[PDB]
Formats: structure tokens, sequence, C-alpha cells
């Protein structure tokens, strides 16, 4: 398997999805399922795997057998599991962006998704027809992250290196709305509250925004933010300082993990055990954390 | 023949990608030398101790493939001008790392972005890299014609795009480049990779890039239209821009993914096939020292180039033809012999131009071929013994010192330079004026020099490089150059400068001149120098000219002349450029002095002829 692990996503039953890519050496490509999460990242004891043409910048589940991939090739790929879940086959590969597709997120309906890319463009996809519904050029720099609304099918967030955080609503004639520092880097909706979301910046600051509370959590760029599936959610923050932090309702630090020796790229909570949290990094480490 | 390259940000394997790009018809490939997403840490642990290798090996390509086929790209995560200090420190170390690796591979060019206003620290890290050894490395600054903020969709509800014209605002990306290259002090290793967008800006924005060192034009696939057949094409306005970029012989770069792969390439080759200049190609923006045929003796082949101009000599023959009829009517064609004196005959094309002029005019003439260059006299006297005969009298003397046996009806000369009088034609004809009859005709009878303010950061950098070892370090700015002006921008219509007439019947002959010219400038630009042309009246309506608006169609002789200035001068739209020119002379030398007095003042250039004199 490739060295640099990029994404880790648990599904319903507890299977772990891994997205990796080789960011050095001769060949620059990536790879894509572990029904035994403790067996990761060993390649010999996996359920399925496949090699794509280029690297994986971001991915996300599509239901229970679909994998939506953001590729370095500028294409959005959707991979699907067979009925036996032993093979990972490509469904379509649409080269619609002109640069690296850096972020992807599935809307609420599960039939539409949004992709951002370094071509400063944001596109809305229809996973059924394999076509691009709308193409928006609202930012003036690389689109860093897009995050669909958890419960509104036409609403999603986006941030770019133009220091803009845009709230979207494709039901309006002008769908983008700018939300009022340092460049934002990761976006995460609140799972239980509608008009509440969090974001981290390149300076290691996580902030709480309503439609403002902030705390200096990390010493480097905040790479991702994932809420816990509890009733009152925890906030897991991973950054380029190679540390993992778990925050509460008031953004206070409850847990801190420095197990990783390189950048921590993703984090996923276990659906079976709500206290277990799995993180991956560019050190090829899959660490399972027991959050108190 | 279009030199074209393919820009990519995704290269899974160099060997396979380079072959696929080459099989599509491209000549080179723009690729990153490190993985674009492989962000690296240089200061903080434990990420700074990341085990290698950091990128691909140099063994994956031959040395010649690195030298001629690969163009490196700065990683898009490197931001040396970040407001965060840690990101600056990492980006500085990373930028040097990728720059040094591109130099390690021996890459012909390297791409750096200009996508924001402040690139001061980006310019310093590049300036320190350039001043680390004298290596043949080129750097292409990727700057868009229209800023990304100025072409975004108007889809933000609470921040609508501007719908009113901002004249200088629409020129902001040129300001990004102008500031950047000024910080880098006009480095010859720094050029422009202009990026074309789907919607072109106003005409004055494209005109800003005239005279800029554009080595590449970047064409995204997303700007191409689609015909009925489904092939990519361009709008007529883009076609107009591609044709202008072809005159600069830029390298076109195709970026983005395939939306319709050699179709984009074949459309560029299609536009290239569908479009004086044959002789002037090769000398474009090549600085030359103006000839001084008086102080120096011209070589044989120098005369040979002068004579390969049939349009120039047919005008002289026609001028002599009309003057013979106007002086000898029909009833003395057998008894009236006109005394013609070719003052400066060279190898004798004007003597033959006089023979052909007397034949078609059916008049008798007596010729004197006066030449001071003794080597050219060898050509004249062999011409006179073999063909001309006793009709022509060769005189090996300076026309100012010659004691003529008789007086002439007509005197013919081609003592003009690119700036009319810069070869001292007035001084030579004045000294030759005493043996002209009281009703004598001088051909040419008058001539006038023209000047026009130009903008060309390219030519300014070329003059700047002409510094020599044992002379004033700024002497190269205080002397004119004969150059086929090419990549430049003429900011105002040329205006007449100095005028001389022959014969000068005035008793107080004085060839010293002082002229003040005010040029209306209707654009924002940067003044680097003044283009010089000339016009001359051989006889009545028979004229010669290198002034562009009235240029003699089909004449190869005389490229424009260039008067530079030491420091570039900023000129805003609506301002007037005022230049002052002096023609100075003593008993031994003639020279020009010039100064800018508006909108700001420059120094007086070449005072007392300290840097440039014309030998008398
Ligand atoms: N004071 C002078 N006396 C005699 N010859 C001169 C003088 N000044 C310049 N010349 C010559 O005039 C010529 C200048 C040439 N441009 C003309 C060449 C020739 N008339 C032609 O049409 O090709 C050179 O041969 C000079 O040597």
């Amino acid at each position: 398997m490739e060295r640099q692990l990029e994404a880790a996503r648990y599904r319903s039953d507890g299977a772990l999805l891994l997205g990796a890519s080789s960011l050095s050496g001769r060949c620059w490509a990536g790879s894509l399922l572990f029904k035994d999460p403790c067996a990761a990242p060993n390649e010999g004891f996996c359920s399925a795997g496949v090699q794509t043409e280029a690297g994986v910048a971001d991915l996300t589940w599509v239901g229970e057998r679909g994998i939506l991939v953001a590729s370095d090739s500028g294409a959005v790929e959707l991979w699907e599991l067979d009925e036996n879940e032993t093979l990972i086959v490509s469904k379509f590969c649409k080269y619609e962006h002109d640069d690296i597709v850096s972020t992807v997120s599935v809307l609420s309906s599960g039939t539409q998704a949004v992709s951002g890319s370094k071509d400063i463009c944001i596109k809305v996809w229809d996973l059924a027809q394999q076509v691009v519904l709308s193409s928006y050029r609202a930012h003036a720099a690389q689109v860093t992250c897009v995050a669909a609304s958890p419960h509104k099918d036409s609403v999603f967030l986006s941030c770019s290196e133009d220091n803009r955080i845009l709230l979207w609503d494709t039901r309006c004639p002008k769908p983008a709305s700018q939300i009022g520092g340092y460049l934002p880097t990761s976006l995460a909706w609140h799972p239980q509250q509608s008009e509440v979301f969090v974001f981290g910046d390149e300076n290691g600051t996580v902030s709480l925004v309503d439609t403002v509370l902030s705390s200096a959590v990390h010493s480097q760029c905040v790479t991702g933010l994932v809420f816990s599936p509890h009733s009152v959610p925890f906030l897991a923050s991973l950054s380029e300082d190679c540390s993992l932090a778990v925050l509460d309702s008031s953004l206070s630090e409850l847990f801190r993990s420095q197990a990783h020796r390189d950048f921590v790229r993703d984090a996923t909570w276990s659906p079976l055990n709500h206290s277990l949290l799995t993180t991956v990094g560019w050190d090829h480490q899959v660490v399972h954390h027991v959050v108190p | 023949r279009v030199s074209s390259g393919r820009d990519l940000n995704c290269v899974p394997e160099i060997a396979d990608t380079l072959g696929a790009v080459a099989k599509q018809g491209f000549d080179f490939l723009c690729m990153p030398v490190f993985h674009p997403r492989f962000k690296r840490e240089f200061i903080q642990e434990p990420a700074k101790n990341r085990p290698g290798p950091q990128t691909r090996s140099d063994l994956l390509l031959s040395g010649r493939d690195w030298n001629t086929l690969i163009v490196g790209k700065l990683s898009p995560w490197i931001r040396p001008d970040s407001k965060v200090e840690k990101i600056r420190r990492n980006s500085e170390a990373a930028m040097l790392q990728e720059l040094n690796f591109g130099a390690y591979l021996g890459l012909p060019a390297f791409l750096l972005p200009l996508n924001q206003e402040d690139n001061t620290n980006l310019a310093r890290v590049l300036t320190n890299h350039i001043h680390t050894g004298h290596h043949s490395s080129m750097f292409w600054m990727r700057v868009p014609l229209v800023a990304p903020e100025d072409l975004r969709d108007d889809i933000i509800e609470n921040a609508p795009t501007t719908h009113t014209e901002e004249y200088s605002g629409e020129e902001k990306t040129w300001m990004w480049w102008h500031n950047f290259r000024t910080l880098c002090d006009y480095s010859k290793r720094i050029a422009v990779a202009l990026e074309i967008g789907a919607d072109l800006p106003s005409n004055h924005v494209i005109d800003r890039w005239l005279g800029e060192p554009i080595k590449a034009a970047i064409l995204p696939t997303s700007i191409f239209l689609t015909n009925k057949k489904g092939f990519p094409v361009l709008s007529k306005m883009h076609q107009r821009l591609i044709f202008r970029l072809l005159k600069l012989e830029v390298q076109f770069i195709i970026t983005g993914t395939n939306h319709h792969f050699c179709s984009y390439l074949q459309y560029l080759e299609y536009l290239s096939q569908n479009r004086y200049e044959l002789f002037a190609k090769g000398y474009e923006d090549y600085l030359q020292s103006p000839l001084q045929p008086l102080m120096d003796n011209l070589e044989s082949q120098t005369y040979e180039v002068f004579e390969k101009d049939p349009i120039k000599y047919s005008q002289y023959q026609q001028a002599i033809y009309k003057c013979l009829l106007d002086r000898v009517p029909e009833e003395e064609k057998d008894t009236n012999v006109q005394v013609l004196m070719v003052l400066g005959a060279g190898r004798g094309p004007l003597v033959n131009a006089s023979l052909r002029a007397a034949k078609q005019a059916d008049r008798r003439i007596k010729l004197y071929a006066v030449e001071k260059n003794p080597n050219a006299v060898v050509t004249l006297e062999n011409w006179q013994f073999e063909e001309w005969g006793s009709q022509v009298t060769v005189v090996s003397s300076d026309m100012r010192e010659w004691v003529a046996p008789e007086k002439a009806d007509i005197i013919v000369s081609e003592l003009l330079g690119s700036f009319a009088d810069n070869e001292l034609s007035p001084e030579c004809l004045d000294g030759a004026q005493h043996f002209l009859k009281d009703d004598g005709v001088s051909i040419p009878g008058e001539y006038t020099s023209f000047l026009a303010p130009i903008s060309s950061s390219k030519l300014y950098n070329e003059v700047r490089a002409c510094r020599e070892k044992d002379r004033d370090p700024e002497a190269q700015f205080e002397m004119p150059y004969v150059v086929r002006l090419h990549n430049f921008h003429q900011l105002s219509a040329p205006q007449p400068c100095f005028t001389f007439s022959h014969p000068n019947r005035d008793p107080m002959i004085d060839n010293n001149r002082y002229c003040t010219l005010e040029f209306p400038v209707e654009v924002n630009t940067v003044l680097h120098g003044f283009a010089g042309y000339f016009e001359t009246v051989l006889y009545q309506d028979i004229t010669l000219s290198i002034r562009p608006e009235t240029h003699s169609p089909g004449m190869f002789s005389w490229f424009p002349i260039l008067f530079p200035i030491k420091q570039p001068i900023t000129v805003r739209e609506g301002q007037t450029i005022c230049v002052r020119f002096w023609r100075c002379s003593n008993s031994k030398k003639v020279w020009y002095e010039w100064a800018v007095t508006a909108p700001v003042c420059s120094a007086i250039h070449n005072p007392t002829g300290r840097s440039y004199t014309i030998g008398l």
C-alpha cells in the first residue's frame, strides 16, 4: 500500500475505509476496505482494495457500498463495492476540473455531491446521471474544503485561500453568502444543531460560529474537524503539528494524542463503540484512540 | 511551426506522461518537481524528520530530457508571503529547496505564480537564488491577464462584483509584475508567463503588456469554444490576441483537462499558418552602433547592403530625372550639359542612378564622383575604366576639402542616417556648398528627424547590459542605438525634431539645434526611451522616409534609432511627456543631448558628448 494515508471513514457496521496515496518516489498514485479495523494498515489482511490512476486528495462514503474520490487528475471518481464486497470497481470517471480536486462532500439526499478544486471552481454533481448540475466560480483562490449541510439538501459550506467562508443555498438566485483573520482550512457542521458550524485556520485556531467562541488548539494548520456521534458531541481536531485533540462544547481540550510522527490527515469515530476514535497519518500509522 | 508545451499538475510517472505528451505533438512539459500536495516541514518536530526520498530521482530522465523537455513548477502550497510566520519560514525553505532542485536538474525554465498583490518576500527568495552563482536558469512568472477576483461569478449575495469601470484597477495584474521585477532589479532571468482568461479585459489592459518580456502564453482548455463539428476553437477576440502573441514568437502553453488531446494543439497550428519583415527578421530588438561613414571607412559588404535597396535608388533616379527636365527644356537637350556631383559616391550606385536618370530624361550630363574612402575609390576607378569611361570623373577627396574645377548644377548625396543628420550630412554639404551654382539644386534638398516616446522593459534591459569594463558605468544609456524595434510600445505619435535644408542660403549658418517636444500620452505606461525616425525630400514630391506612418513602402535601409534614458519614468493616463533634444557641436565633434522634463525630470544625457560623439 502507499505510504501517505489520506482519509479514514467508518461506515454503519464498523468497516473501515482507507484512502492513501504515494506523495514521493517513482510512481505518484494512490489506493482505496477493512472489515477488521485492528488489522489495518496491513495489506495482507484486508477485505478489498484497488489502485486508481492518481493520488487521493479526499474521499467520502456514498451510502454503504459507494466511495466518492477526489483525484489529483482533476476527475471525480465514484467507486462501488460488488454484491460480495470483495472487489472495488469504478463506476464513472469524469474529468471536469482543471486542477487537483482537493475536497468532496456528499449532500443530504445521498444522490448529489459537491466538489472543490485548485482551479478555484466548485461543482455540484448528480451521482445518478454522472453529470455536473452546476459549476460555480465564487472564490478567488484554491478551494480548500467543502462540507455539505447534514440536513439541508441544497445548503453547503466552502472555504478557500481567498480568506472567504461562503454559506451556499442553491435555492437562491445568488447561492453564495460570505460569512464574517487567518485562512480557514477545515469546516465541520454541528450534527445536532442546524445553524451551527466550526472551522479551523492555518494558525491552529478552532472557532465556533453561529448564523463567536475560539480557542488555540494546535500549533500548526488545522487539517480536519470531526464531531463525535454522541448526544452531546465531542470535537476531534487534527493538524499538521502531528497531534490529535478532542474538544467539548466550549472548545476546551479534554484529550490529546501525539502518537503520530507525521501529519494527521483524518479521523473517524467508531459506530459500534462511541468512545473509540481512529486516526490516520502520513506516517502510515492507523491509531485507535480510547477517548475518556 | 508553433513551440508549444503542456502544463500538468498530475504526473503519476514521468516516463509515461512525457511520452504521451510528446506523442500529442507538444515540445515540452510543465510539471511539478515535488508532489503538489506533499507539504513539508522544516522547523518543527516530528514532521521535520520525515524520512525520504523527498521526490523522484533525477535518473528517471536523460540529461538532455531535463535540459530541453521539462519545465519545473513551484508547489502550490508554498506561500512565502503568508501573514503567519511559521508558514513563511517553511515556504522560504521549501522555495529554495525546489528552486535548487530545478537547478540541479538543469531545467530550462521554472514557473512561479503571481496571484496576489504582495509578493515582496517571494521576490527576495528568488533574488537570493539568482545571486547564488551565474547559472543559465530562466524563471517564468505566471501572472493572469485578469485577476481572479475580477473575473469571479457574481453569485455572492452579500458581496456583488463591481459593475463600474476602474481604469487603473483593471490594470492591477500588470502592477503585480511591475513591482515584482523592480524588486528583482530588472533581472534578465525573469520573464512573464501571461495567462489568458475566458473573458478578455479592455484593450488598454492588453496594451499594458506591450514591450514586456513575455516568453510564454498560457491557454486553459476551458477558454476554447466548440464548433458544430465538436472541435475546440477560439473567439475572434482571442484569435486577435493569439496573432499578436505570434509576432513576439512566444511559447504557447495548454493547461487544464480535456473537455472536448491534440485538438487544442492543431487549432494553434491552424491559426499560425493563416497570417521588409522578411529582411528585418533576425535583427529584431538587436542593438547596433550607428554607422559613422565620415569618421570611419565603411567595409565592402557594408556598401553591398546599402546597394541592395532598389526602392531607394529608383527614387534617386526619379528625383534626378525630374530635376534634369526642369533645368534643361526641350530645345537645348543637345547643347546643355548638366554638371552633377555625387558627393559620397561609395562604390557608385548613385553614379549609375544618374546615368539611368539622364537616359530616361534624354539629357546630357557631366559627372563628378567624389569619395573620401580610398578603398571605395578602388571600386569607382575600376568601374570608371571598364564601363563608365571619360563621362565620370572620380575625385578621391573629402567634399569639404575638394577644390572643384567647375561649379555644379546638381549635387547628389546619401549622407543620411536613421536620425536624418546623425551622419553629419549638414556639415559635409555646407563645406561642399561653395562650388554649387547660385541656382544649384541639392539632392536631397531637406530632411527632418522624428521622435516618439516608447515603452519597452525588454530594450531597457538590453541597453542596461551594455556596460563595459573601462568606461562610465552608465555610459551605455547616453548613446543612441540602431535597432529594429520590435517588442515595444509607442506611447505617442512621432513629432518632427530637427530640420535641415540645402542649399543653406542663410548667411549665419549654424547647425546647432534645440527642440522641445510635448507628447500627449493617453495610457498608463513606463517610459524607457525615444524612437528616432527621419524623412527627406529628394526633389519636389519624390521623398524617402522611415517614419512608420509615412514609411517608404518596400525600403530595407535604415532601421529606427533608439535614444534611451538612465531611469524608467512612470507616466499616467492623460499626462504629457516633454522631452528636450540638443544638437551640439564644436570644431571636432558633433553630439546629441537629451532630457525629460515632464511628468518628471531625468538627468541631461551625454553632456558635452562625454559618452557619445560623432567624428567630424
Ligand atoms: N565629407 C565626405 N566627403 C566625401 N565622402 C564622404 C564624406 N562623408 C561621407 N562620405 C562618403 O559617402 C558615403 C555614405 C554612404 N551612405 C553613401 C554610399 C553611396 N552613396 C550609396 O548610395 O550606396 C560613404 O562612402 C562616405 O565615405
